[PDB]
């Protein structure tokens, strides 16, 4: 059947200020079917107890979810989102970049 | 309030 | 402005892993206010916005019973759909339905909706007349014949013109401090050198509600639609949304570029430039 691969955006809730607590978001959208695996990473390791939104969908029937967790950005710590979906042969990693 | 659908597809 | 109530139903079969999960979520505009999930330890219609919590136990019991019944209904419908497409009991499939009502600033019905999709493909839809159906294929024609015989369109018309609008108006009043408040975007332009020859100008809109927004770049007053990178509007997690639009510009030409923003929360539309 016809499947749709997820769009991925990684970004902060508030403007990033080093040493100030914030929220790290990974927004996955545009995908079908609805099963999807999303991890937030801090220096390559999986953050525990990430929360997410309730499954819903857009006008074109594609699904979207928001995964989020508290985080404190620093100059050196690297953050990312790792997504797996039936459309992907390998997990997709998108790094957090405060300029996007 | 939601609607209740009783007729199947 | 104008407003909508909408319910989003998703049912997903998973052969060998129990019975199909059913989840219903309810929205007023961009604000989710209820959820029901058959996979919850104790499935119940639950509040997801503060203003709905004042509804009494009768509301929660009645909507829970509706969802528990819809759960079985969508499971039987998934079995029927598998048959309509000659599909094996092997694979997983998805049934989605959305329905609800739109009203204008005066609270008056603009139009109603009831649409369904199977495996992500449009399947059957109530037409805008709330009286006739559009079926996508010969399988959906079976459903259409069944729904015509049972007068489903008439039931939907009665709900959408009555119950749906009456409850949307009620929600809008009970949550007026948020649902009827438009928060304007906080806007700024950033500059990201790429090379000696060019840089990215990025126009940001942050913290706005509802998600509807217009965000564009112009060069010398001419729209740059084809050359603009425009990310999907994305939720911040505090009810508001974010968006940006970016253009690649030759070094030294930054002042020919203007960013334009339109949104319901703004007193007037904004024009922005890079301010070095």
């Amino acid at each position: 059947m016809i499947q749709r691969t997820p769009k991925i955006q990684v970004y902060s809730r508030h403007p990033a200020e080093n040493g100030k607590s914030n929220f790290l978001n990974c927004y996955v959208s545009g995908f079908h079917p609805s099963d999807i695996e999303v991890d937030l990473l801090k220096n390559g390791e999986r953050i525990e107890k990430v929360e997410h939104s309730d499954l819903s969908f857009s006008k074109d029937w594609s699904f979207y979810l928001l995964y989020y967790t508290e985080f404190t950005p620093t100059e050196k710590d690297e953050y990312a989102c790792r997504v797996n979906h039936v459309t992907l042969s390998q997990p997709k990693i998108v790094k957090w970049d405060r300029d996007m | 309030e939601e609607i209740e659908i009783t007729t199947h597809f | 402005g104008s407003h909508s109530m909408r319910y989003f139903h998703t049912s997903v079969s998973r052969p060998g892993r129990g019975e199909p999960r059913f989840i219903s979520v309810g929205y007023v505009d961009g604000t989710q206010f209820v959820r029901f999930d058959s996979d919850a330890a104790s499935p119940r219609t639950e509040p997801r916005a503060p203003w709905i919590e004042q509804e009494g136990p009768e509301y929660w019991d009645r909507n829970t019973q509706i969802s528990k019944t819809n759960t079985q209904t969508y499971r039987e419908s998934l079995r029927n759909l598998r048959g309509y497409y000659n599909q094996s009991e092997a694979g997983s499939h998805t049934l989605q339905r959305m329905y609800g009502c739109d009203v204008g600033p005066d609270g008056r019905l603009l139009r109603g909706h009831d649409q369904s999709a199977y495996d992500g493909k449009d399947y059957i839809a109530l037409n805008e007349d709330l009286s006739s159906w559009t079926a996508a294929d010969t399988a959906a024609q079976i459903t259409q014949r069944k729904w015509e015989a049972a007068r489903v369109a008439e039931q939907l018309r009665a709900y959408l013109e009555g119950t749906c609008v009456e409850w949307l108006r009620r929600h809008l009043e009970n949550g007026k401090e948020t649902l009827q408040r438009a928060d304007p975007p906080k806007t700024h332009v950033t500059h990201h050198p790429i090379s000696d020859h060019e840089a990215t100008l990025r126009c940001w809109a942050l913290g706005f509600y509802p998600a509807e927004i217009t965000l564009t770049w112009q060069r010398d007053g001419e729209d740059q639609t084809q050359d603009t990178e425009l990310v999907e509007t994305r939720p911040a997690g505090d009810r508001t949304f974010q968006k940006w639009a970016a253009v690649v510009v030759p070094s030294g030409e930054e002042q020919r570029y203007t960013c334009h923003v339109q949104h319901e929360g703004l007193p007037k539309p904004l024009t922005l430039r890079w301010e070095p």
